[PDB]
């Protein structure tokens, strides 16, 4: 090999990569893929592999140094440390319930009046009840005998040309 | 000699975090009452024991005598045998296939064949305390459990913490210990003369498919346990 | 035990509850029992049945 | 309402028509952060061929 040689006997270093897979513990694997964690919205997690959905908030809880996920009864994943901070979150599942339509009939008036139950009004006129949030209908502080039961001893009914709770 | 194990050899079993609950697991336990095999650190150079399933391996030692063990289906060369060795400094853990004498060398620091090692690793050491130590390797993982309690054994209860899971699938079947000394002549062979050392002891225990019912205290540790299979009330 | 019957019907109806969450765990012959599992380590035409 | 109940003309009362269910407003990945990599940089700049 000296400097006058053409390219055709230009000395090539070469380098071959062969991967073996029979009998895999594999111990070779760094593909890198972190996203910044986002905290107290419905969001979808992978964490380290333990994939879910819910709501993330500032854990209480004290896990110990060599653990890493906590459940409650039923297998419910209720917590997970980062594999980059190594911080504790707690996981609860954003808010869902049933809806429910109230109506005071198709032939006395088309107006209507929603009852959410299972949430609370901060994250759906507008109303709060323990039986949930109810919009559309106004609360008044005159207590009759009840028509339409909503729960937790509320009730509503066609004022007379608006729905009173 | 023989005596039976009290309730020990309990492990966290999932490093999943538990909160005032009861929690009903199926693994390979170390039954309650049973009795263990139980020898003395003098002299001989140690004869081989089998690793039938998995090993509960507690000594009470106070000179460091006891600084390793070795697993593996031959102490020859034929196969890629374990080694794993503590020390005062770090743990050498090694699989490298090297052909071993009759007897397991005494610390003069190594008495082996060659080796085409495919795996090494190493860390800190593992270090009247009883240090408490339990081999398992099902999964194609090797896993060792350990805890080290202040003070025969102690009828106090306590659970071992998982301290490392080794990726190496090496087909254990057999296994022996490693004893050490100081100023100890090493050779690929001995008698019974052995050298002296301080006085000491090892026991050993063998695992078995167990159904235990763990408490977990308001911290997440374990607390109480009861063998499912023992007798009618703990049924 | 003088309110053993109400106790009771709490306690039956909590069990109740108890039991149809945790039947969610079991494979029921499938495979896996989670749903991500099964529709990502296999193609649709198997993933159906 | 009139669609559930599968009549022109609903009669006054509460009705369970549906649910709704907020969606998730971000979606996450948390895989491994790489330490101690592997010396194909040196394998190929060792210049000792
Ligand atoms: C607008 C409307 O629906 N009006 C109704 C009528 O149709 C019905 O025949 C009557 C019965 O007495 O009650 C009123
Ligand atoms: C029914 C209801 O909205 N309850 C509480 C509210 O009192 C509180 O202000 C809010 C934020 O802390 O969380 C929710
Ligand atoms: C418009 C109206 O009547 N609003 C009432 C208010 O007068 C009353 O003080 C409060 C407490 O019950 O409830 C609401
Ligand atoms: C376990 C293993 O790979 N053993 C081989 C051995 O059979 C062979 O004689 C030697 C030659 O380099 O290489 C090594
Ligand atoms: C899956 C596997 O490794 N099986 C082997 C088996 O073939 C062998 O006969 C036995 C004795 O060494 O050890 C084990
Ligand atoms: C029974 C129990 O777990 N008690 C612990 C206590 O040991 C610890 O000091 C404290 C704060 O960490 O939390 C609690």
């Amino acid at each position: 090999f000296r400097p006058t040689y053409g390219v055709g006997h230009q000395p090539y270093r070469v380098v071959v990569l062969s991967f073996e897979l029979l009998h895999a513990p594999a111990t070779v694997c760094g593909p890198k893929k972190s996203t910044n964690l986002v905290k107290n919205k419905c969001v979808n997690f992978n964490f380290n592999g333990l994939t879910g959905t819910g709501v993330l908030t500032e854990s209480n809880k004290k896990f110990l140094p060599f653990q890493q996920f906590g459940r409650d009864i039923a297998d419910t994943t209720d917590a997970v440390r980062d594999p980059q901070t190594l911080e504790i979150l707690d996981i609860t599942p954003c808010s869902f319930g049933g809806v429910s339509v109230i109506t005071p009939g198709t032939n006395t008036s088309n107006q209507v009046a929603v009852l959410y139950q299972g949430v609370n009004c901060t994250e759906v006129n507008v109303f709060q009840t323990r039986a949930g949030c109810l919009i559309g209908a106004e609360y008044v502080n005159s207590s009759y005998e009840c028509d339409i039961p909503i729960g937790a001893g509320i009730c509503a009914s066609y004022q007379t040309q608006s729905i009173i709770a | 000699a023989y005596t039976n194990s009290f309730t020990r050899g309990v492990y966290y079993p999932d490093k999943v975090f538990r909160s005032s609950v009861l929690h009903s697991t199926q693994d390979l336990f170390l039954p309650f009452f049973s009795n263990v095999t139980w020898f003395h650190a003098i002299h001989v150079d140690n004869p081989v024991l089998p690793f039938n399933d998995g090993v509960y391996f507690a000594s009470t030692e106070k000179s460091n005598i006891i600084r390793g063990w070795i697993f593996g289906t031959t102490l020859d060369s034929k196969t890629q045998s374990l080694l794993i060795v503590n020390n005062a400094t770090n743990v050498v853990i090694k699989v490298c296939e090297f052909q071993f004498c009759n007897d397991p060398f005494l610390d003069f620091r190594v008495y082996s064949s060659a080796n085409n090692c495919t795996f090494e690793y190493v860390s800190q050491p593992f270090l009247k305390n009883l240090r408490e130590f339990v081999f398992k390797n099902i999964d194609g993982y090797f896993k060792i459990y350990s805890k080290h309690t202040p003070i025969d054994l102690p009828q106090g209860f306590s659970a071992l913490e998982p301290l490392v899971d080794l990726p190496i699938g090496i087909n254990i079947t057999r296994f022996q210990t490693l004893l050490a000394l100081h100023r100890s002549y090493l050779t690929p062979g001995d008698s019974s003369s052995g050298w002296t050392a301080g006085a000491a002891a090892y026991y050993v225990g063998y695992l078995q498919p167990r159904t235990f019912l763990l408490k977990y205290n308001e911290n997440g540790t374990i607390t109480d346990a009861v063998d499912c299979a023992l007798d009618p009330l703990s049924e | 035990s003088a309110l053993g019957k109400l106790q009771d019907v709490v306690n039956h109806n909590a069990q109740a509850l108890n039991t149809l969450v945790k039947q969610l765990s079991s494979k029921f012959g499938a495979i896996s029992s989670v749903l991500n599992d099964i529709l990502s380590r296999l193609d649709p035409p198997e993933a159906e049945v | 309402t009139k669609c559930t109940l599968k009549s022109f003309t609903v009669e006054k009362g509460i009705y369970q028509t549906s649910n709704f269910r907020v969606q998730p407003t971000e979606s996450i990945v948390r895989f491994p952060n790489i330490t101690n990599l592997c010396p194909f940089d040196e394998v190929f700049n060792a210049t000792r061929f």
